[PDB]
């Protein structure tokens, strides 16, 4: 279903550029930085390929790739910011 | 469900308007790891909102012990002080964030300075002694 797959896509082109921004130099290091890149341009990948495929096949490319993301991103959490009336918001 | 996951519940709840329902999601994201600033400052905001000025200020304790540069460590905490009538503080408090804000380049409008300006009147409406 297209719906559903453009969202993984998306966030997958966005998080690459994410981490390769600018403003998140010293608040990653370049270990962390590279396993983002590999698992997103893998699941960009298989959805290049994979467009016959079913419902749980989809969902299990989707709960893999955010079990690589959320450590990463929670370690964003855990630098010198750490990654921020608008104040009064929760993050 | 990981701890990243549960603060995002959570947010959604706050956004709701729920707020002991999302406190309960920070508890327990911060269950699966403490050491993260921010689940400790969201918490203190839902206690803001809920009228407790001396929970807020026990997470706010937490999030600083991790995270000493956090602008919104510091300025919920002014808020916590300010509620509680410790306005020296709490001024202090809210140009550390203030300073905190201007180094990172965050933009909160004109959040800050607002903030500042109230507790300055605040501490003066209180000054009355003599």
């Amino acid at each position: 279903d297209p719906f559903t797959e453009f969202s993984l896509e998306s966030y997958a082109f966005n998080m690459k550029a994410t981490v390769e921004d600018e403003k998140l130099q010293g608040k990653i290091n370049d270990e962390d930085k590279q396993k983002i890149l590999d698992k997103c341009n893998e699941i960009i990948n298989w959805l290049d390929k994979n467009q016959t495929a079913e419902k749980e096949e989809f969902e299990h490319q989707q709960k893999e790739l955010e079990k690589v993301c959320n450590p990463i991103i929670t370690k964003l959490y855990q630098s010198a910011g750490g990654m921020p009336p608008t104040i009064e918001e929760v993050d | 469900p990981s701890a990243q996951e549960l603060k995002e519940q959570g947010n959604r709840l706050f956004v709701g308007r729920k707020y002991p329902e999302a406190a309960a999601c920070y508890g327990r994201a911060i269950t699966r790891n403490p050491l993260v600033a921010v689940y400790y400052t969201n918490r203190a905001l839902c206690y803001l909102k809920m009228q407790q000025h001396e929970q807020a200020l026990a997470d706010c304790r937490r999030a600083l012990e991790l995270d000493g540069q956090s602008v919104k460590a510091h300025f919920f905490l002014g808020q916590c002080q300010l509620e509680m009538e410790s306005y020296d503080e709490a001024i202090a408090n809210l140009q550390r964030a203030y300073s905190l804000a201007k180094e990172q380049r965050l933009n909160f409008g004109d959040d800050i300075p607002s903030a500042l300006r109230i507790a300055k009147k605040k501490r003066w409406n209180s000054i009355e002694e003599r």
